[PDB]
């Protein structure tokens, strides 16, 4: 009974923090890519910087 | 003043000082050299890399263990390791330190014997003694009775003591250690499309064995469960991403200590072994050697090892015998613990070999009992 | 200067004595703002670490000297919370006799079984409890460069606390005479300086123990010394004296039962 | 040995659980200080851009 109780309280662990692992993750991925997203666009930025210093 | 304690092993130096409660230092016993030619002058590379600095290097070298089977084959490679360890892991003059030395039984005397004459020449200690590895393991544990079951990298032997008596014509010697479990699992890791061969990619199946194997409670069980499911299959990411995944792999490599078949061995299993050098020893002790089966060793070390030894030590010992497996959570270090203990004594600091009687009476006074 | 502290007294005394004064001090009575602030009870009896020999004392009550203590506390450099912390210390000291441990039964390491004087005396130092009796029997050591876990039986576990309880006390004490003479020096630059030092007799009973043999120990020391140093002045004063007598030292008798 | 084992399996699940969870946020955080410097950067050169665009 003892591990057993202790095992669905790990259990309660397991699936917190999976799903957590899971937001967590998803968040992450996707402000990563905005984050290349914001990446190729200061490079067109950075294009557009280097044709205008092109006088 | 301070005794050094040095247990060699295979696969694992770790060495300390005697009173201690842990080996100072740690660092795996290879020997590497660059096996491309270099390019850029002025980078000095040095021409062998040992310990930690090959286990780094690893990318562009060749690793080559000098011991084998617990006994020591490239005794150059040897005198490098042990240099390395005195002079940098340490940092301290040997010239001034008795030295603890440890080696399974059953070994070449000629193994010995030159162990002690360079560690007297080369590095001039003032005295020195090897022990018997799985008596420091049970000097570590507290007991003075049971068996003890040793299982490093290299070997794999069991030693029946009782009462701070040893029974040497009871100790069972056993060829297959954590290097073969490595070499069963990287061959049967291809039949899963995972091919590593080279020298250095032995250390990436290592920590593959170190993280994700296990024993079994029941082979077959076990064997159709991961047939129908996969709740047992885990990932691992190598050196450069490209995760992997192992399934059956995971109970089927350490399974071989119970199954040496697996590898081509004709011995038999651990659990079998251990309960022989039980009924070799007289009937009087068998009772307490079955309650206090020591263990030990880093190939020890597998979740769920202990729980399938008693399993089958009990199928095979009597019903009304008490089994019991003493299996500390710190075992990795019991020899060298046991080690400090026993350099530490009083009554000890009489039976060092000291160099004035080696000069008086040659190499050959190892085996005498000075022992 | 406070040398050789007797430490086995906090955890240990035969019958026909007891621990330090502070532990029956505060089972006095003459103030429960402790009795009630250190959690304890008033019967010693219920706290084993001080229960095993005569607690009541047919000479002096322990009331009196309480207050007495603290205003010999308070006269000198300490705050109020210095005392508070002082009080809570001995009382954590007091509570550790009475925390449990069994075997569990699959194996010989040892666990707790009520955390309730475990609470106690960790709410007594301000740090969890749970975590607590885990590092007591879940340690773990430094071992090349990674730690591992080393396992623990009762009996081991019993001496950890003792020793815990042991060595903090000792500490509060050296600690407190730190503090003493912090408060009392002045600060006019000194020089060479006089010993005063008073210390335990060659005390002998009926029943040595361990304790008598180390302070017979130390009176051993003392003797050879002030003999070799009578042996030096005595003797080579009669280097001008024409002749000589007693040609060896007068330590070299003594060293006879020290060497042993 | 049926309770024991399962709570000793799942509780390494768990601490193997935790060595991830721990930096999940860590690889969650470095995204956002990505994001951070890039919205800055992109701020600047925005600003270079519009300077230059004089003539
Ligand atoms: N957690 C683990 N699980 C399984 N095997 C391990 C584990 N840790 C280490 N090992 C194996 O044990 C070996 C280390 O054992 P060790 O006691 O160092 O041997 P030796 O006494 O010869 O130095 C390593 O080679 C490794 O393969």
């Amino acid at each position: 009974e003892d591990s057993d109780r202790k095992y669905e309280e790990v259990a309660r662990k397991l699936v917190i923090l999976e799903g957590e692992l899971e937001r967590s993750e998803e968040r992450a991925e996707v402000a990563e890519s905005k984050c290349g997203d914001l990446e190729e666009e200061l490079k067109i930025v950075t294009n557009n910087l280097k044709s205008l210093e092109a006088q | 003043t301070t005794a050094l304690v040095c247990d060699n092993g295979s696969g694992l130096v770790k060495a300390g000082f005697a009173g201690d409660d842990a080996p100072r230092a740690v660092f795996p016993s290879i020997v590497g050299r660059p096996r491309h030619q270099g390019v850029m002058v002025g980078m000095g590379q040095k021409d062998s890399y040992v310990g930690d600095e090959a286990q780094s290097k690893r990318g562009i070298l060749t690793l080559k263990y000098p011991i084998e089977h617990g006994i020591i084959t490239n005794w150059d490679d040897m005198e490098k390791i042990w240099h390395h360890t005195f002079y940098n892991e340490l940092r301290v003059a040997p010239e001034e330190h008795p030295t603890l030395l440890t080696e399974a039984p059953l070994n070449p005397k000629a193994n010995r014997e030159k162990m002690t004459q360079i560690m007297f020449e080369t590095f001039n200690v003032p005295a020195m003694y090897v022990a018997i590895q799985a008596v420091l393991s049970l000097y570590a544990s507290g007991r003075t009775t049971g068996i003890v079951l040793d299982s490093g990298d290299g070997v794999t032997h069991n030693v029946p003591i009782y009462e701070g008596y040893a029974l040497p014509h009871a100790i069972m010697r056993l060829d297959l250690a954590g290097r073969d479990l490595t070499d069963y699992l990287m061959k049967i890791l291809t039949e899963r499309g995972y091919s590593f061969v080279t020298t250095a990619e032995r250390e990436i199946v290592r920590d593959i064995k170190e993280k994700l194997c296990y024993v079994a409670l029941d082979f077959e069980n076990e064997m159709a469960t991961a047939a129908s499911s996969s709740s047992l299959e885990k990932s691992y990411e190598l050196p450069d991403g490209q995760v992997i995944t192992i399934g059956n792999e995971r109970f089927r490599c350490p399974e071989t200590l119970f199954q040496p078949s697996f590898i081509g061995m004709e011995s038999a299993g651990i659990h079998e072994t251990t309960y022989n050098s039980i009924m070799k020893c007289d009937i009087d002790i068998r009772k307490d050697l079955y309650a206090n089966n020591v263990m030990s060793g880093g190939t020890t070390m597998y979740p769920g090892i202990a729980d399938r030894m008693q399993k089958e030590i009990t199928a095979l010992a009597p019903s009304t015998m008490k089994i019991k497996i003493i299996a500390p959570p710190e075992r990795k270090y019991s020899v060298w613990i046991g080690g400090s203990i026993l350099a530490s004594l009083s009554t000890f600091q009489q039976m060092w070999i000291t160099k004035q009687e080696y000069d008086e009476a040659g190499p050959s006074i190892v085996h005498r009992k000075c022992f | 200067e406070t040398y050789l502290l007797e430490k086995s007294r906090v955890t240990f005394q035969l019958k026909a004595e007891r621990s330090y004064h502070i532990f029956y001090q505060i089972m006095s009575n003459k103030k429960p703002d402790l009795i009630e602030m250190l959690l304890i009870t008033t019967n010693p009896y219920d706290y084993a670490f001080v229960s095993q020999g005569e607690i009541t004392v047919p000479s002096i009550d322990d009331q009196e000297e309480l207050m007495a203590t603290d205003s010999a506390i308070d006269i000198l450099g300490f705050t109020s919370d210095e005392r508070v912390s002082i009080y809570k210390l001995t009382g954590a000291v007091m509570h550790y006799g009475n925390m449990k441990f069994k075997q569990k039964q699959r194996e010989e390491q040892a666990e707790p079984d009520g955390t309730e004087v475990a609470d106690k005396a960790a709410y007594l130092q301000n740090l969890n409890s749970a975590d607590l009796l885990k590092a007591l029997c879940y340690p773990r050591v430094k071992v090349g460069n990674e730690y591992v876990t080393k396992g623990q039986t009762v009996q081991q576990v019993y001496n950890a606390v003792g020793a815990l309880a042991k060595a903090v006390y000792e500490k509060m004490f050296l600690w407190m005479v730190t503090r003493i003479n912090q408060q009392l020096d002045t600060k006019q630059p000194r020089q060479y300086f006089i010993g005063v030092l008073d210390i335990a007799g060659f005390e002998i009973f009926d029943f040595n123990s361990l304790e008598q043999l180390c302070i017979n120990f130390t009176n051993e020391k003392l003797q050879q010394f002030f003999n070799h140093h009578m042996f030096v002045l005595e003797q080579e004063e009669y280097k001008k004296e024409g002749i000589e007598w007693e040609f060896i030292d007068f330590g070299m008798d003594l060293a006879a039962c020290i060497e042993l």
